[PDB]
């Protein structure tokens, strides 16, 4: 029953706006305490690392046990499909089932 | 932990690590031959680092290159954990350098080919790696090259952005394999000195010389990747393209 809750889902927004992601590790005390982020961009299926400082910036709240991502000022070339992948406190792997954000703008 | 130590026959070690041993194994379905990575908890907890490696191990998960040393999974015990890992038969490139002293130029350039195609497919996926040490690469069956300490994001081997405390990206990949051409082809790294302040300064200020032997094409090469401004340093593709490495590698981009 443990497993990664993260939203949200689906995401639509306009040039200039901001997402916050959410990745929630649920129903266990293993503590989700080192995340990596990830996208895909529209029409690939290749994934690369997002690295945190400039737009990008991440916190993470221990009595949720959670992670989040936050991108400020969107663009158009943000748009893509966004995954939090950990390997938790226990030594077991941890995925989200993603967010798909589309960018119009 | 899906994988589970029943699921394996073990054999001879191949090494002893700094946190535990390596055995020789092999997976009871398909036969298959391969190596396991026992880690001690306790080990990993007292150099501070166990944290550290559970994001580079996960980040290695995702790596599939015929030059970089592949993670085939992981799992756990109450004491110990386990690296399901590609058998590398050969041994390390450090140590072929000590049977040889160093090596010629189609051996060089070989190994420069592949360490420049595995950092390109890594580049692909926005990830880079820290220094680049002999001892950090194994050797598979053909001979092939494989980047096998999963150091992704030692004075000898870093660049002049990172000790001076600059901001540093991509390009000191592109560093890493200006020492390794050196050291691959002279001997020893192009900054060695006798102390750690004297090491500083040489790279700081790229100081290094050429053996007479070394050819046109090797220093050139090499003057190349040991650019100070690491904005001026070639692209991959430019290395894969060098005349030099064209006509002494026995292996393609
Ligand atoms: N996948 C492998 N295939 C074959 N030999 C290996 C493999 N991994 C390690 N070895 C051998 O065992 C030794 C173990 O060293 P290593 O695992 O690098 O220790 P550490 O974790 O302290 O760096 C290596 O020097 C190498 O000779």
């Amino acid at each position: 029953m443990a497993r990664v809750d993260q939203t949200p889902r689906i995401a639509t927004k306009e040039t200039g706006e901001s997402l916050t992601i959410n990745c929630v590790l649920r129903d266990t005390a293993c503590a989700l305490d080192s995340t990596n982020w990830y996208r895909t961009k529209l029409g690939s299926t290749k994934e690369q690392t997002i690295s945190i400082g400039g737009r990008y910036s991440e916190t993470v709240d221990e009595g949720s046990n959670s992670a989040s991502l936050t991108i400020r000022d969107l663009r158009v070339e943000d748009s893509g499909t966004y995954k939090c992948k950990a390997i938790d406190s226990c030594w077991l792997r941890r995925e989200g089932a993603g967010t798909v954000l589309t960018v119009k703008g | 932990r899906q994988w589970a130590l029943e699921d394996f026959e073990i054999g001879r070690p191949l090494g002893k690590g700094k946190f535990g041993n390596v055995y020789l194994a092999r997976e009871k379905q398909s036969k298959f031959i391969l190596a396991l990575k026992v880690l001690f908890k306790a080990q990993l907890e007292k150099a501070g680092v166990e944290h550290q490696l559970r994001r580079e191990v996960e980040i290695q998960s995702h790596l599939r290159h015929p030059n970089i040393l592949r993670l085939y999974g992981y799992f756990h015990d109450a004491t110990r954990v386990y690296l399901i890992l590609e058998y590398a038969p050969l041994g390390t490139v450090y140590r072929e350098l000590q049977k040889l002293s160093k090596f010629d130029e189609q051996r060089t350039a070989t190994y420069i080919t592949e360490l420049a195609n595995a950092l390109s497919y890594c580049h692909s996926k926005r990830v880079i790696h820290r220094d680049i040490k002999p001892e950090n690469l194994l050797l598979g069956s053909a001979g092939e090259l494989k980047i096998a300490d999963f150091g992704w994001s030692t004075l000898d081997y870093l660049p002049p952005e990172m000790i001076e405390g600059r901001m540093h990206d991509e390009k000191v990949d592109l560093w890493s394999l200006g020492v390794l051409c050196y050291e691959f082809l002279v001997g020893k790294p192009p900054f060695e000195a006798n102390t750690y302040q004297e090491t500083y300064k040489r790279i700081s200020r790229v100081e290094f010389t050429f053996p007479d032997f070394v050819t046109e094409g090797a220093r050139d090469l090499i003057s190349r990747l040991l650019k100070h401004n690491p904005s001026q340093r070639p692209m991959l593709r430019e290395v894969l393209e060098h005349p030099w490495i064209t006509a002494n590698s026995s292996k393609p981009s």
